């Protein structure tokens, strides 16, 4: 999975807030039916939000009734809806509020045997497929322009109409744009797919691998850099972890890295098996980051594999019971390169560090179904080739 | 309207569970001691 | 043959060389006592009636017994039509799992169509470490 | 009991309609006539 148990409750009090504060957009109805089944769902909502807390409160609803009522749990726009309306109605849907919540806090809990995470997923689930557009950035813009520059061609598409245009990015579908109605979107590449990004002034410009470039404006320098935020995080979270897009977007820390060529937070098996392709030599060693502590760096050298930690405080380096310290990464590791190292009975020196490889497969990665299609192909052992016929071909001069 | 209508809402039935990664195991060693050549 | 469509016998025709001679014979989509039979560029078509198992061709007062017998007694003679003439030398027959509109397109079936291999060659090497040469 | 419960069948909507195959155009000639060698 691809969350931890830690971040969960975080991201489940964030849709909450987003459900209960009005900010994220309601899908609005199609009929008069689906519009009351709308607001029957949220009421579900609700209910299902109200019997987590009361589980995760550890007392059954009627020994704390008095701090209850959906309307904290509702879009405050439904409740100016329902408020307008008449008082039969409201004590009507109390009575089903009611009757609802009754049935599903001492029946659903037996005949399902559900506990307080398994209600999570069908929260966000929920969620996810009743806001519409959930989870996504849309930005709109009054110009935009795609060029091509094919063989003869240098296609100047588009027109210089005064029409607006609004732009989409979300990690599911990748960049798509189509015309503000007063209409299908239409896709123009993914993540991996793009080479670079370059910035002038507000103009923001992207370009693909096959030449293809996309340009356009924005009001300001602030909300173009939060674009590119947006797809630099999208290109580290889906094509490759030790690279950045825009210089001036650019995240300090995995300057460090890639500056030290430290690694991150990847699993034990990993960099174990990174150590047999090269040899196995004594004196070879990776580093990469703690999984569990933000200020030590671990080390693992090699048969034998032995680790070493080292902390790293207010920007000073010093291996763990070493009473000195170094200012700098390169410094404190440069200074152990000319002394010799005693493990118990077995000695070594370090000779050579590891570096990371494009578009290293490991645990960071994420796996996607899109992403799947642009594998590489395995053809370790495989030639293909086509025949041309003699008679179809004429010699000529040298 | 609605007084002639009930139906209990569609989300409230639950399949197949779910399941997240729970944590790492802590460990790690240390058994350095340095001399000069 | 059966109910097979004309573009479908047309392109047969295509295939094996449209010589002047040949012929193919297949039931008439309309009618359960008419086959009709396609000759060849011209592409001329001919029905034969058969009644109560008799084989006879339209417009002849004679009749034959067998679809064979009928067909065989008209090997040695001479065809006149309009102005161009000709004779019957060799019939067509069908193939295996032809494909044609009697057939039925399906997802399972779908998955065991013949591989496209027209100009394709691979294969695996072997290494010369990895052999030992024995005596012959 | 189904007395507070109201509902059309939900095969009454229609979408995308169909088609079948409708027949096959008659069409034959007849030029036959016949001599010996």
């Amino acid at each position: 999975p691809l969350l931890d148990a830690s971040s969960l409750e975080y991201l489940f009090a964030q849709g909450q807030y987003d459900l209960i504060k009005c900010l994220a957009p309601i899908r609005d109805p199609k009929t008069e039916q689906d519009g009351h089944d709308i607001e029957n769902e949220c009421l579900g909502m609700a209910v299902l939000a109200i019997s987590h807390y009361a589980m995760m409160k550890k007392m059954q609803l009627p020994e704390l009734p008095k701090d209850i009522s959906y309307k904290r749990y509702i879009p405050e726009t439904l409740n100016k809806s329902i408020r307008q309306r008449n008082l039969l109605t409201r004590m009507r849907i109390n009575n089903v509020f009611k009757d609802f919540l009754k049935e599903f806090n001492n029946k659903t809990i037996c005949d399902s045997s559900v506990s307080t995470h398994d209600l999570k997923v069908k929260y966000l689930a929920t969620l996810e497929t009743l806001t519409k557009h959930y989870g996504a950035e849309i930005f709109e813009t009054s110009m935009l322009l795609i060029s091509s520059e094919n063989e003869l061609s240098r296609c100047h598409s588009n027109d210089s109409g005064n029409v607006l245009y609004e732009v989409m990015v979300t990690g599911n579908l990748g960049i798509q744009w189509r015309q503000k109605p007063n209409e299908e979107w239409n896709n123009f590449s993914y993540f991996p797919e793009i080479t670079h990004i370059v910035i002038k002034e507000s103009v923001v410009s992207i370009n693909k691998q096959d030449n293809k470039n996309m340009e356009l404006k924005l009001s300001s320098r602030e909300e173009a850099l939060s674009f590119v935020s947006l797809v630099d995080g999208y290109f580290r979270l889906t094509a490759d972890a030790h690279h950045y897009l825009c210089t001036d977007v650019a995240p300090p820390l995995i300057v460090h890295n890639i500056q030290n060529g430290c690694h991150g937070p990847i699993c034990t098996e990993y960099a174990i098996n990174k150590l047999r392709q090269e040899g196995s030599e004594e004196g070879m060693y990776v580093l990469r980051w703690s999984c569990t502590d933000f200020d030590n760096i671990l080390m693992t050298v090699t048969k034998q594999f032995k680790n070493f930690q080292i902390e790293v405080q207010k920007g000073r380096y010093s291996l763990h019971g070493s009473m000195d310290h170094f200012p700098s990464l390169r410094d404190l590791m440069n200074h152990l390169k000319k002394q010799i190292l005693r493990t118990d009975n077995i000695s070594f020196v370090l000779k050579r560090c590891c570096q990371p490889k494009p578009r290293e497969i490991s645990n960071l990665l994420v796996a996607t179904k899109k992403a799947q299609e642009w594998q590489p192909v395995y053809s370790m052992s495989q030639l293909s080739f086509d025949r041309i016929l003699k008679k179809d071909i004429i010699q000529g001069e040298h | 309207p609605w007084f002639q209508g009930v139906k209990t809402p569609r989300a409230l039935d639950f399949s197949e569970y779910r399941y997240p990664v729970a944590t790492f195991q802590p460990s790690g060693p240390e058994f350095s001691d340095d001399l000069i050549l």
